[PDB]
């Protein structure tokens, strides 16, 4: 066990190690070991895509496959320890610190993509479709949208439609009945972490944001078969994003008004990417809640009957967020192990 | 390889080696310019030299004087080669990230240390007591901090700074002793007043009762022998000067006491961790060394806190150096050895690595 192997094996001892943590740490270890291989970048990209889609079992299986293939270069006992650990990890929706960090950086990357070559016509037409949907008692001060910030403001203003225009979609939806967010109003809590990161979770000194108040939202444990309980890898910032159904209503009116648009699928994907970026970066919902709204049976039917194929904001180049989340996971697990050792040392000293 | 632990304060630089129970070199953190003199050498030549503080209110502002302080600590104070030792450093709570990057840049580019680490002083003070979660009252010489720490992480949304520390108490004691006819206007007089503050001043459990007793009887008066043979008597000043910590209005500051700021910080924290914050209230810094400050803090917080809450104040007798002691506990750990920002990691990542490893 060299320094790299010792660091990995110490980090894996983290009691709060989860699937996301396991995948990130093991991929960092394998990128240090086998990163000189010619075929490795394909494996890294495939694991990054499996991680973004939260296909943790597939990424774990691919990592175990690579480890067993390079078992001679890695070490049979080390690879056996990794294999034993892979089946011992789980995820809790309330605290997925590495996954929350990754999703926030992913939303920042989505915004960075959107600001590059931003098309204002898409969101001008989105606002026009919004005006044709919103009730008479809701106002809209955005006469036209010219920059990214105004489009984001409109996207966030779609919350007004909630509890009105999308009741039909929520009623027909089969997974929204599994939304298990506890409705009890817990107030607000101060936080300096961006996006959906918990207030008490560690963050990099350059990643904190100005201190602000965020709603404190919990899980309705009494719900039978709730969404969050069923989907544990999803960081519970909220439950299934209900306002995304209002987005789906506005997108219905957007597609019905642009049936002859050749790039309707591209524009819809751009709008969904902005919605996902804004709802993650502002902590309203995580990636998987919005995407599972878009992955519902009849919502997918709605998007298919207009011949629109949703990519669910999925991008192919997640290098920076994955590596930063690997560094974050290493820091968290190493510091937890160090806290264990330091507590033991001080308890024995005194 | 022995790991250097260096706590840099506004008044005191405390440097030593990991594993030691006390800083080998505790010296005033001043820089004298007419070539420069650092520490006690500049303090002796106050008339000839002009003195400047590279650290004000716990945040490093003068980087040239801070670099001079670090060079003096490594060579003139510890007499060790920086390039052979992993140097653990300390930072103030809510330190600007540019300051951390500049710190690591100077550590690796000017001193060429093989490794380094930056930790928040309150976090080290909490470590030295065997705790990872708790609230630290880091009251030093230039600034007081209430820092809630959740598993080694200092929550930026609840840390609060109060520009009221030992130096302000020394100035207040000078003012009161001037009110009583004792002339304290010179630098040597300031130093002897600081000595009086350290040796005689204390925090009164009940300030009004203490003032009444001091006015009525003379038992609370203490005698102090000045360097020039003069003997002075100090009465209510033994508890009026420390009381500025709990009643800043004594020095014209409109902010809240240390107990009120502690309660405010705990209130800014998530309601789930407030019980742990109350049960682990760690006092650190030289300004927390006044006798009776632990009992007074406990009583005041118990008044502010809910009745069912259990408040315990941890004030170790070695709390004046608890930042350095926590650093020495840190830098001498086996699991900490991979946490050092190595010269290789700095070279391949740049200064910003301090954000991704030291947090
Ligand atoms: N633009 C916005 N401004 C403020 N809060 C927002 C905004 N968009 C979403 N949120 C908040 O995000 C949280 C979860 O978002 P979600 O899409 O589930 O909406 P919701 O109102 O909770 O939906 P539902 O009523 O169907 O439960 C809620 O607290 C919601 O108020
Ligand atoms: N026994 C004591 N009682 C009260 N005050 C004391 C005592 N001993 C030292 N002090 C004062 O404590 C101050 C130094 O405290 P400390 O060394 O913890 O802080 P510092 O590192 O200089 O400052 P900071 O970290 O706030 O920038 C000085 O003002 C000194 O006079
Ligand atoms: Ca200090
Ligand atoms: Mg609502």
């Amino acid at each position: 066990y060299t320094k790299i192997e010792s660091s990995l094996l110490l980090a894996l001892d983290y009691p709060k190690l989860d699937e996301s943590d396991f995948i990130l740490l093991l991929t960092k270890f394998l990128e240090k070991k086998l990163g000189n291989n010619d075929n490795y970048p394909t494996f890294s990209k495939q694991i990054q895509k499996y991680y973004l889609e939260q296909e943790y079992k597939k990424a774990i299986e691919n990592i175990l496959r690579l480890c067993q293939e390079n078992e001679t270069l890695l070490g049979t006992n080390l690879v056996q320890r990794l294999i034993t650990k892979s089946s011992q990890v789980t995820s809790n929706p309330k605290d997925n610190e590495s996954r929350r960090f990754y999703e926030v950086l992913y939303a920042e990357h989505l915004e960075s993509i959107l600001r590059k070559d931003f098309d204002c016509s898409i969101f001008d037409e989105l606002n026009e479709a919004y005006n044709e949907v919103r009730p008479e008692y809701t106002v809209n001060d955005l006469t036209k949208i010219n920059t990214f910030e105004e489009a984001r403001k409109l996207i966030l203003a779609f919350v007004m439609l909630n509890d009105n225009v999308e009741l039909g979609l929520k009623a027909q939806s089969a997974i929204y009945q599994k939304k298990d967010r506890s409705r009890e109003e817990l107030g607000q809590v101060l936080t300096a972490n961006p996006g959906i990161m918990k207030p008490n979770s560690p963050n990099f000194a350059d990643n904190t944001v100005p201190i602000k108040k965020i709603d404190k939202i919990a899980i309705d444990e009494k719900k039978a078969g709730g969404y969050s309980k069923t989907n544990p890898q999803v960081p519970f910032v909220a439950s299934l994003s209900g306002t995304t159904y209002s987005l789906v209503v506005v997108l219905q009116k957007y597609m019905d008004k642009h049936k002859t648009d050749p790039n309707l699928e591209k524009k819809i994907n751009n709008i969904v990417m902005l919605w996902t970026s804004a709802y993650i970066k502002d902590g309203y919902a995580s990636y998987k809640e919005v995407i599972d709204i878009f992955k519902d049976a009849h919502i997918q039917s709605i998007f298919a009957r207009a011949n629109i194929k949703l990519d669910y904001a999925i991008i192919d180049d997640t290098d920076h967020e994955f590596h930063r989340a690997q560094e974050y996971t290493q820091g968290i697990a190493t510091k937890a192990m160090m806290h264990q050792e330091l507590v033991q040392k001080v308890q024995e000293k005194s | 390889t022995t790991a250097l632990v260096c706590d840099n304060g506004s008044g005191l630089v405390k440097a030593g080696f990991a594993g030691d129970d006390a800083p080998r070199a505790v010296f005033p953190s001043i820089v004298g310019r007419p070539d420069s003199y650092v520490g006690d050498e500049a303090q002796s030549k106050r008339g000839i030299l002009t003195l400047k503080y590279p650290i004000e209110h716990g945040i490093i502002t003068n980087w040239d004087d801070m670099e001079k302080i670090w060079h003096h600590t490594f060579y003139n104070e510890l007499r060790v080669a920086p390039e052979e030792h992993p140097t653990l450093l300390t930072e103030a709570p809510l330190n600007p990230k540019a300051n951390r990057e500049k710190m690591t840049q100077i550590m690796f580019e000017t001193f060429n240390v093989p490794a380094m680490y930056v930790a928040i002083q309150a976090v080290l003070s909490l470590y030295a007591s065997g705790r990872t979660t708790g609230i630290v009252l880091d009251s030093g010489d230039g600034v007081t901090h209430n820092v809630p720490i959740y598993e080694g992480y200092a929550l930026p949304h609840a840390i609060m700074r109060l520009d009221l520390a030992g130096r302000d108490l020394t100035d207040y004691l000078m003012k009161i002793l001037t009110e009583r006819g004792y002339s304290f206007v010179t630098t040597a007089e300031r130093e002897i007043v600081r000595d009086i503050k350290e040796k005689l001043c204390y925090v009164a459990l009940d300030f009004e009762n203490e003032m009444a007793t001091a006015a009525s009887s003379s038992s609370l008066e203490k005698s102090y022998e000045l360097p020039d043979g003069q003997v002075i008597t100090i009465g209510n000043e033994r508890f009026r000067c420390p009381e500025t910590l709990f009643q800043p209005s004594f020095i014209g500051m409109e902010s809240a006491g240390i107990h009120e700021t502690t309660y405010n910080s705990i209130m800014k924290c998530d309601i789930d961790i407030r019980k742990d914050l109350y049960a682990n209230n760690v006092m650190s810094g030289g300004t927390t060394m006044y006798p009776g400050i632990a009992d007074r803090m406990q009583k005041e917080i118990t008044a502010l806190a809910p009745s069912t809450m259990k408040i315990k104040i941890i004030a170790p007798p070695e709390r004046k150096y608890s930042v350095w002691i926590g650093g020495s506990i840190l830098a001498s750990l086996s699991t900490f050895q991979q946490m050092w920002i190595t010269k290789q990691e700095y070279d391949e990542a740049g200064p910003s690595i301090v954000h991704r490893k030291c947090f």
